[PDB]
Formats: structure tokens, sequence, C-alpha cells
């Protein structure tokens, strides 16, 4: 027998068969529950307060759970071990808490603290009924891996990526306490051991480290300039790590020694390092503690002779002052700049470490990318190169459209990291000797032989395994004195990177994404439970999921978009690209242009030998004239074959009686397979008047630059069945021209436009053979600029067709196109002062 | 790269084409022109069982619908049920094999021979007088 029992808050409730032998207990607590819990308002916006039926029996759970204690058997244990196998059967369809946790926030509107308050209820729930995480989970991910589909590599952030890491560390004790308690009050010993131990320890914790009671009581809490202090944050950092790896072996019922075997390899940003051997030393739950011990001994003792060796001295309030009303940050001892290379800033801190001597020099630190550097020093010096850089850069709202590539003034961004050391410099060298002879005396040595997985060392990216010297030495050495690659380091072949570090969103997990988009490595951020709108990046709730949700992987460009041969039955070979495969022909398109492309006789013999040729609208004035042009192509034209038009966005005249002639020759059935819009993008509402109206199979559209490349990506995710033609020309075309280079707008927007599987993107400007366009339609020439191969679906060809037999052109200016020489693509922007390959830039009206 | 006046638009073309058809069969196909895979037809392809039976619902999704109707194999039927356009001599009018066959409550639709295509018989029945 059963009785339903009704715990409800306002307009959400939910049903619970309870069974009568226990009945009137479970009524007593229903009771007791709807008191603590608040008044329903509108919405459920207020705190402590369920937003879904499924937070609300989460809440019951937690307050269940609380009366309950697990070394002593209650009556309350029969009533706990019931309400949470009803949320297993209802809420969780054999997927883990942080699955349905992220469904609710994307779905509902349900907060973020609400959700980490549902994971905790559960998790506490779980274990206060007797019912650990011994199974090992379904998740799809760790599925993958042990068939071999999947290559997990795990990575340690560092310093300089959120100045309120302590949250991080707040949130994990808050919300996984039962898990992580027992590894944090260890680590809180281990310190209190470790400050008692070493001689002159108490007299850098000016304010304690009693990391247990700012846990507790968030007033007890230190400032956060106490808090980022070498000292505090580099032994806390690597706690948070270690917590997040505890959690995601224990939610995986894996000991840490089988999370470790799943992994292919780990590594570290700075600090990172040291967790990295740490775990690849780890086996099982007993042996934990010694693998940590090692690890916060090694940071603590890093921490704090770094500290002794450069410490944090007051700045001058001039300095201050002049940095914080020049949009920059506070001086510190690290500064990032973004958009310059690793040469053009090598040479900044050249020109800056000549004027300064020898203790007061600053140098490149952290490369984190081709264009994403770090230099440390300290922090008047690196206000000095903040000062020589300020003078270089050009204002970040400033319009450079309307000068050539080129000449135009280079920007970038420059802002200071939120760290108080300088990490990766000869000012931190004195300390070397100090940590090496703290290791030995408290007995912390890493072993080549008791690390079962490569560690990767930061510097030239060797495994640590095969160091014929000390690993600990090296690994302090590659923290404090050696600078960090990250590309060298990450020369990995994984599918999938693990981010444990902290800073979530802001850490060395999207930086690393950033470095490796589109090789086809998908980046976890296992820390951080979130959702990403893009979905390029994952987060906490991918390790665990066991749906086909868990095993997401990233687009490899070369892979994907490879371009292939295939032949139809008559025999006709054709290259296959996404475009190809739309129109059914092969993908090069001759463009639409006034004069060239104007004679019907000239479209419908590149029609006859089967290419799409646009007919230019620019030679035309009425539709009446158009219509007479058109029916000439029909004409001359077989069967079946179709062409395009072009129109010209900037002549509102042409578009009002082409867009409306377009509509109503498609009307009629003509075969118009595509409109081209030349010379600017149209607005959403005009493109979605084109799309939906004018009866096309797809748009062309040509965008001048980067705003007007972004522009037609808004286009296409408005209509995502609909195919888009991007024709991205250079500057370098003939006829009306940009002033941008052909290469660098698409290595930016290459991945923006790749998202969207209807972007059919066609490559112009400066092309006449299959020797020079081969590399674009295989994708190596981005592989010159140090970026994954990008291949392209098409090509246009302009000015490469204005010399064929079909074409208008009078046969001495067909001679005197053959003798223009031409230039390669790196001069051609000299037409704009002079004659350049017998080809110059003049001006419209 | 403009140089030879009077080229045909055919031969400039084509060039370019067997150009990249030469490169793409010696990197990725070993200069072999039998590991080409064939199809009946290339085209209209959208950048993003033997005797079968589909009864349509009033919930039926269209594309879900074509897609079954149409088959794996490309071929006649896969035109038929794909192709948005026909050819009415030069003009291009949409294509009445999907405007008649497009899913309702009661349609039943039975496929005779589906992996044999020049045997293949689609044939689409509907409640006349109950
Ligand atoms: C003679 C000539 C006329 C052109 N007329 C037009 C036009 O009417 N509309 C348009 O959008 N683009 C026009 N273009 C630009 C081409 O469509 C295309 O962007 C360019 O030809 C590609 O560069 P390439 O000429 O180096 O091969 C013209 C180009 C040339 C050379």
């Amino acid at each position: 027998s059963t009785r339903p029992l009704t715990l409800s808050h306002g307009s959400l409730e939910h049903v619970l068969l309870v069974p009568t032998a226990s009945f009137f207990i479970a009524s007593q607590l229903q009771e007791q529950f709807n008191k603590i819990l608040p008044e329903p308002t509108e919405g459920f916006a207020a705190d402590d307060e369920p937003t879904t039926p499924a937070e609300l029996v989460g809440k019951f759970l937690g307050y269940v759970s609380s009366l309950v204690e697990p070394s002593k058997v209650g009556q309350f244990d029969q009533v706990l071990n019931l309400c949470l196998t009803e949320f297993e059967n209802c809420y969780l369809e054999g997927n883990d808490i942080h699955a349905l946790a992220a469904k609710l926030l994307q779905e509902n509107d349900t907060t973020l603290v609400k959700t980490k308050e549902l994971i905790k209820n559960y998790i506490t729930a779980r274990i206060m009924a007797k019912r650990p995480f011994d199974k090992k989970s379904n998740s799809a991910l760790f599925r993958a891996v042990g068939e071999g589909n999947a290559q997990l590599v795990a990575i340690f952030g560092g310093q300089g990526n959120t100045d309120d890491y302590f949250e991080e560390l707040r949130d994990l004790y808050q919300t996984y306490h039962v898990l992580v308690g027992d590894l944090i009050k260890f680590s809180a010993e281990t310190l209190s051991e470790l400050i008692r131990t070493t001689l002159d320890a108490e007299k850098v914790f000016t304010q304690g480290l009693n990391i247990l009671e700012w846990l507790e009581n968030p007033s007890n809490t230190p400032d956060k300039d106490y808090l980022l202090s070498i000292p505090i944050s580099c032994p806390l950092i690597g706690v948070i790590q270690l917590a997040h790896y505890v959690v995601t072996a224990k939610l995986l019922g894996f000991t840490p020694g089988e999370l470790r075997s799943y992994l292919k390899g780990a590594t570290g940003h700075s600090q990172g390092l040291v967790t990295a051997v740490a775990i690849a030393e780890t086996d099982s739950w007993e042996s934990f503690f010694v693998s940590v011990r090692k690890a916060i001994t090694v940071l603590f003792f890093i921490g704090v002779r770094c500290y002794e060796a450069y410490p944090n001295t007051s700045l001058p309030p001039s300095i201050l002052e002049d940095s914080l009303e020049n949009n920059e940050g506070v001086p510190s001892p690290m500064l990032s700049i973004s958009n310059l290379t690793q040469e053009q800033v090598q040479d900044y801190v050249n020109k800056t470490n000549s004027h300064l001597p020898a203790g007061k020099q600053v140098e490149i630190s952290l490369v984190n990318g081709a264009k994403n550097l770090v230099v440390s020093g300290p922090p008047q010096s690196l206000y000095g190169l903040n000062l020589t850089l300020r003078k270089a850069k050009a204002p970040s709202g400033l319009d450079q459209s309307r000068i050539p590539f080129s000449e135009r003034k280079l920007k970038f961004s420059n802002r200071f990291l939120p760290v108080a050391s300088p990490f990766h410099s000869h000012l931190l060298v004195p300390a070397s000797d100090l940590i090496n002879k703290d290791l030995v005396k408290n007995n912390v040595s890493f072993n080549a032989k008791d690390i079962q997985i490569p560690v990767y060392d930061t510097f030239d990216g060797s495994d640590l395994r095969v160091l014929s010297g000390s690993i600990s030495e090296r690994i302090v050495d590659c923290i404090i004195r050696l600078p960090v690659k990250w590309e060298t380091t990450t020369q990995f072949k994984a599918t999938h990177i693990l981010d444990f570090g902290p800073g979530g969103a802001s850490g060395l997990g999207v930086l690393t994404h950033r470095n490796k988009d589109g090789t086809g490595v998908r980046v976890i951020v296992a820390g951080t439970l979130d959702i990403n709108p893009d979905d390029d990046y994952g987060f906490k709730q991918e390790i665990f999921d066991v749906t086909s949700n868990g095993l997401k992987k990233n687009p490899n460009w070369l892979e994907e978009y490879h371009p292939k041969l295939i032949k139809n039955k008559s025999g006709k070979i054709f290259v296959e690209t996404k475009f190809s495969k739309l129109i059914g022909r092969p993908p090069l398109l001759v463009p639409g242009m006034t004069p060239c492309t104007v004679s019907p006789d000239f479209v419908a013999a590149t029609t006859n030998a089967g290419y799409t040729i646009e007919l230019a609208g620019g030679g035309y004035f009425s539709a009446a004239g158009m219509t007479a042009a058109i029916d000439s192509v029909v004409s001359q034209i077989e069967k079946g074959s179709t062409f395009g038009i072009n129109l010209i966005y900037v002549n509102p005249f042409m578009l009002q009686w082409g867009i409306p002639l377009i509509k109503e020759l498609r009307s009629k059935g003509y075969p118009i397979q595509f409109l081209t819009i030349g010379a600017g993008v149209p607005s959403l509402e005009v493109a979605s008047e084109y799309i939906e109206t004018l009866g096309l199979k797809y748009l062309g559209l040509k965008p001048g630059s980067i705003d007007a490349i972004s522009q037609v990506i808004n286009i296409a995710k408005a209509h995502p069945n609909f195919p888009i033609a991007l024709q991205w020309t250079g500057g370098r075309g003939g006829g009306h021209h940009s002033f941008e280079d052909a290469h660098t707008p698409m290595l930016q927007m290459y991945s923006k436009i790749r998202r969207h599987p209807n972007i059919m993107l066609i490559f112009g400007s400066g092309f006449g053979s299959a020797d020079d366009t081969y590399p674009y339609l295989t994708g190596e020439w981005s592989t010159k600029f140090d970026y994954p191969p990008m291949p392209f679906d098409g090509f246009l060809f302009g000015s490469r067709v204005m010399i064929a037999k079909e074409v208008k052109t009078s046969p001495d200016a067909k001679k005197c196109i053959a003798a223009c020489t031409g230039v390669p693509d790196d001069k051609w922007e000299q037409t704009y002062k002079k004659p350049t390959g017998g080809i110059v830039t003049v001006r419209s009206e | 790269f403009t140089k030879v006046i009077d080229e045909p638009i055919k031969s400039i073309m084509d060039g370019i084409h067997d150009g990249h058809i030469k490169k793409l069969l010696h990197q990725y196909y070993g200069d072999d022109e039998s590991k080409i895979p064939a199809v009946e037809y290339f085209g209209g392809e959208s950048p993003v069982e033997d005797s079968a039976v589909f009864k349509a619902t009033s919930s039926t999704d269209e594309e879900s619908w074509f897609k079954a109707l149409a088959g794996s194999e490309i071929n006649w039927r896969h035109a038929s049920f794909l192709c948005s356009f026909i050819t009415q001599d030069k003009m291009f009018v949409s294509n009445p094999i999907r405007k008649v066959f497009k899913p309702s409550q009661g349609m039943v639709v039975e496929i005779s021979n589906g992996n044999t295509s020049s045997k293949t018989v689609v044939t689409l029945s509907e409640p006349v007088q109950g």
C-alpha cells in the first residue's frame, strides 16, 4: 500500500508515493519543511526559493539530510533513502546530477546559484543516505576513451586568470563539502604545519593562513590584495585544482589512479605544472594525500621564497592615477599584450631594457599564442613599456577602412594581470637555490618511475619522465625563471582537453581553445558549471553526461571541408565542394562584371561551357532593357541550364526595378538560379525580403571588410536552411575594390563563417590558374600564416576571363589587357600611388 | 595570368577545373581514376529496404517524409522526391511529385523493388469513398 504526499510551493508541486508503514514520519517533515520554505512570489525570483519542481524536491532532500546523521541509524533514514530514489527515477533519466543542473539553466528561468544549491542538496543526500558514488558512471567521454575514439589531456592553469580566485575555493567547499571537505581540511593542517616548521614563514603570513575560518565566515576572510599575494595564492590555487580533480574523480566513481590512467597526458601553465606531476603519481584514495602533500608543499615554498626574493612595494600615486585615467589596469608584475607578434613585442622590450639597468629589466615570460604574450618585470618598468606602447597604438574607436591595409596603424590591447609576483623572470632566480633546499628538508621528490603518464615541460614541450636530473628542480626552474611557450608544450595529439585550472571561462582552457580552433580539439572546463551559447568549448556537465552530449567533437576544418573528386554516370569528373555539390557543376564562377558579363552572348557561352556566370545589372537602366537581355540569354542556353544576376547595392535606383523584375521573372519560372548583391551587404530586413520572396536557390553576398562579413554571418543565422554564397574578394581585385588584404580578414573570420553550414565560402581577387587556386582548395594556404588548414568551397575569376573569345572587349583592348605584366599580391597596394604592373587606382564619381 | 588572347571561355574554365582534378587525383587518389566514387547525377544537395510502407499522419515532418520516399541511392527516385525544381522547356517550375505526395492524414505510400532503380514502383493510396 501507498499514500500520495503533496509537497508544493505556489504553482509548482510534486506528488510522492510514500509507503503507509512510514507515512506519519514523511508528514511530520512535510509540515516542518513547509514552515522553513518561504512564501511563493511571482516568477520565484527571490533567493532560498525553488523555481522548478526539481529544485523543490532538491530542497526537501537537503532539509531531510540536515536532520539525518550518518554515525547512528535514525528514523528519517528510510524517508531519505526513498525521496532520493524518487528524484533519481523522475528527473535523472540515467544522467548525472550536473546534466539536469545544466538542462534547468538554459530551458527554465533558474539562476546559477540555485542550480549549485540543487547539486549540493542531491550530493549531500546521496552521501548521508549511505549510498556513495562507488559504481563507475556510463559517461560518454570515458566510454569513448576506453574504446579509443577520444584522447584526454588534463591542463592546470595558474596565476593571472582572475583576481577573485578564492570564490572558486569557497564555491567548492560549499557545493561539494562532503567530497572535498576532507582534502581541504588536510591541506589546511599541512599549510599550518609548514608555517610553524619553517623559520620566517609567520613574517610573510601577517593575517595567518587559517583557510577553514575564511571558508566558514566570509567576514573574517582577508581583503583580496592579501589573498592575491603568492604565499597564499600559490598553495590555494593548487588546492582548488586538486579539489576539482577529486570532485571529477568522485562523481565518476574512479580512484585518482583510474582517472589518471584514462589521461593520455597532463601539463600545466606556470605553477599548474606542480599539480600535473602530482596527479601523475596518484594511485588510490589512501595514498592520494602523499601526492597532495608533495604538491601543496612545493607550491608553499615556491610562494614563500619567491615573495622573499621580490616583495611588492608601494607604487607612487602619480603612476596609479596615470594608469587608471588611461583605461589600463593597476600596475602589477605581469603585462599581457594581445594582437602583437612575439618579435614586435621583443622589439619594444629591447628599446625599454636599453635605458634601464640590469635589476629593473623586463622579459617575455609567457608566450600563450602567436599574438598573445605576457611580459614580466618590476611594475614601474612595465608602466615604462606601457608608455612606450600607448604612443605606438591607434585608438580602439578609429575608422581605418579608407586607409590601405599596409599603411594602417597597428591596433592592440595591453592590460596588467591580477598577480603579485613576476613569475618566469630573473628577479626570482635568487629563490631557486632556497626552494631546492626546502624540498629536500621536507622529503618532497618526484621520481620518474612513479609518474605513470607523460607530463609536458612548459619550456621545450618534452616529457619530464625522460629527465636525467631532478624533476622537482626542473619544475621549479620552469615556474620561476624559464619562459612558458604554451603552443610548443601543447603539441600533443588529443581530441579533448580538461581545464581543471581556476578562472573557468577566463582561464587557460578558453585560451588553449583559441590556439587550437579548427584542429578538431574540444576543451572542457572541468571546474565551472555554465552554458556556452556558441558551444565552441564545453563545461563541467560534458564530463558526466551519459547521452551523445558527453562526446561532442569540434570541427577539424581539413577533414570536414576536404575537397573530393566524384564522377557522374556519363563519367564526367567534378571537384566536390559544399558549393559544387549544390549547383551540380564545377565550383568556379565568373562574377558579374560591367561591362564584361552584360553581353548575353558571353553569359550564354559560359553557361553552355557548364560554369556559373552572373549577368551584370550594371549595364542595364530599366526592367525592359534587362528583360530583353535575359530573354536573349535564355534563347541561347540549353534546356535545364541556369544563370545568375548581379545587382549593385549602392545603386538604389537599379534595385527598385531589378528586385521586382527578378521576383516577376521567377514567378513565370525563368532559370535565374541566384542573385548576387555587389558593392555592400543588405540589412537583415532587406536580405530576408530577397531570400523569402524572390524564389532563388541561393543568394550571393560580397562583403568588403570584417564588419560586412559579420553582417553576412547574421543574414545566414536568420535563414539557417537557405544557402548563402559569401564571395570574399580582397582589394587586389579588378574594378571597384576595397582597401582590405585578401588573407588577414579570412584568417580572423574563417572559424565564425564555418560555424554556419549554409555559408558556401568563395574566394576571388587575383586568380587565373589551377596552380595559384589549389592551395585555397586544399586549405594549405593558411599554413604559411601558422594557422590550421582552411579549405575554401569555390573560386571566382573576374580579370582572367576578359580576353576570352566570347567577351565583347574590342581586339585592341584585349591586346592592351594581355600586355599588362601584373604584380604579385605583396606589391598590389602600390596601385594607389603609381602605375604598378600596367594597372592603377582612380576614384569613381 | 592574362597572356593568351581569344582563348574560348570553355577552354579557360575547363583548364582550371581539369588542373585541380589532376592535382586532387595525384594527392588524394594515388593517380587512379577507378578510386573516384560514382553517383548517377552530381548536384542539388543542400549544404545543410526493398518493400517498405509509409503511413503519413498530421504530425509527419515534410523533410523526413521525402528523405524516406527518396531512398539512400542517388537515382530517379532521389531526384523525384528531393529536386525542388523541374524544367518545362526552359522554365523552372515547382516539382509536382513533391506536391502530389506532400504528406497528410490517410495517405499510404508503398515502395516495391526499392533496391533496384530500374524496377522500383512507388504507389500512393488514399481513402476514396470509405
Ligand atoms: C571589369 C570588371 C567589372 C566588374 N563589375 C562588377 C559589377 O558590376 N558588380 C560587382 O559586384 N563586381 C564587379 N566586379 C568585381 C568582380 O565581380 C570581382 O570582385 C573581381 O573581378 C575579382 O577580382 P579579379 O578581377 O582579380 O579576378 C568587376 C570586376 C571587373 C574586373
